[PDB]
C-alpha cells in the first residue's frame, strides 16, 4: 500500500531537507530499491501506517469464514474408505522396498553427497512418513465419528 | 490332586490316614468341596436321575438333596434336575466398545500429533 505524498522540488533547488524527524516512527519500514528508482523521496514521501479493527468486526469474521455444518458427523463414503486404505498401502509396499534400497548404501560416500545425489530420483524417507499421516488421519477421524453415531443415535 | 479334577481320589485320601487324626482338616476339606461340587452342578448337564448326582457326593438319601436342591436350582421334580443352560442376557455390546474405545481413540489421538 504506502501511502505517499509530495515534498516541494524547491526545497530540493535549496537542498534542504525536510520534514524535521522528532519522533522514531517514520524511519521504521525500509523502502524498496525499486521505490528508490522512481521519485518516492526527491519528490514523494512514505507514511507509516495501521488498521483499525474492534471485537465488533473481529469475531464476526472469525466464526463465520471456514465453519462446517454436520460434516464430521458422517461416514465419508462407507465402502470406499476402507477401499482408499487400500489404494495407499499398496504402493506404500514398494515405497517400503525403496526403503529396503536407499538405507543400504549407507556407511559409504558422505550423506552430503546424497543430498546433492538425490535430486533425480524420489527418496522413501520423507515419502514414507507422507503417507502415515495420511492413513492415520483418514482413519481416526472416521473412525471416532462412525462410534460416536451408536451413542448420539438410539 | 485339589488343582486339577480329581475329586474321587481326594475323597479317597478323605480316611487313608497313615500320619494321624487330621479330622478337623478333612471336615474343611469336606465343606470346601461341599459347595465345590454343588458349585459343578450347574453346567449345561441334561436331567440327572435321583440316584447320579445324588451319589456324587457322599450320601444314598437324606434331606441333604433337598439341601442342595433347595439351595441352587436343578429343581427337586419327578426324579429330575431341571436344566436352565440358557447363558443368554449378556452379548451384543456395542455401546461398551462405543465408551471405552471412544476413549482409546482419543488417547491414540494424544500422543500422536501433540509433543510431550
Amino acid at each position: 500500500i504506502d501511502a505517499f505524498r509530495l515534498i516541494n522540488a524547491n526545497m530540493m533547488v535549496l537542498g534542504h531537507e525536510p520534514r524535521q524527524t522528532t519522533s522514531n516512527l517514520g524511519h521504521l519500514n525500509k523502502p524498496s530499491i525499486q521505490a528508490l528508482i522512481h521519485g518516492l523521496n526527491r519528490h514523494y514521501y512514505s507514511i507509516t501506517i495501521n488498521y483499525r479493527k474492534n471485537e465488533l468486526e473481529q469475531k464476526m469474521l472469525l466464526n463465520l469464514h471456514k465453519k462446517s455444518w454436520m460434516e464430521g458427523l458422517t461416514l465419508q463414503d462407507y465402502s470406499e474408505h476402507c477401499k482408499h486404505n487400500e489404494s495407499v498401502v499398496k504402493e506404500m509396499l514398494e515405497l517400503a522396498k525403496n526403503y529396503n534400497k536407499a538405507v543400504e548404501e549407507e556407511d559409504k560416500m558422505t550423506p552430503e553427497q546424497l543430498a546433492i545425489k538425490n535430486v533425480g530420483k524420489q527418496d522413501p524417507k520423507r515419502h514414507l512418513e507422507e503417507h502415515v499421516d495420511v492413513l492415520m488421519t483418514s482413519n481416526i477421524v472416521q473412525c471416532l465419528a462412525a462410534m460416536l453415531d451408536t451413542v448420539v443415535f438410539k | 490332586y485339589l488343582m486339577e479334577g480329581s475329586y474321587n481320589k481326594v475323597f479317597l485320601a478323605k480316611g487313608n490316614i497313615p500320619a494321624e487324626s487330621y479330622t478337623f482338616f478333612i471336615d474343611i476339606l469336606l465343606d470346601t468341596i461341599r459347595d465345590e461340587i454343588a458349585g459343578c452342578i450347574e453346567k449345561a448337564y441334561e436331567k440327572i436321575l435321583f440316584t447320579e448326582a445324588t451319589r456324587i457326593l457322599f450320601f444314598n438319601t437324606p434331606k441333604k438333596m433337598t439341601d442342595y436342591a433347595k439351595k441352587r436350582g436343578w429343581v427337586l421334580g419327578p426324579n429330575n434336575y431341571y436344566s436352565f443352560a440358557s447363558q443368554q442376557q449378556k452379548p451384543e455390546d456395542t455401546t461398551i466398545p462405543s465408551t471405552e474405545l471412544a476413549k482409546q481413540v482419543i488417547e491414540y489421538a494424544r500422543q500422536l500429533e501433540m509433543i510431550v
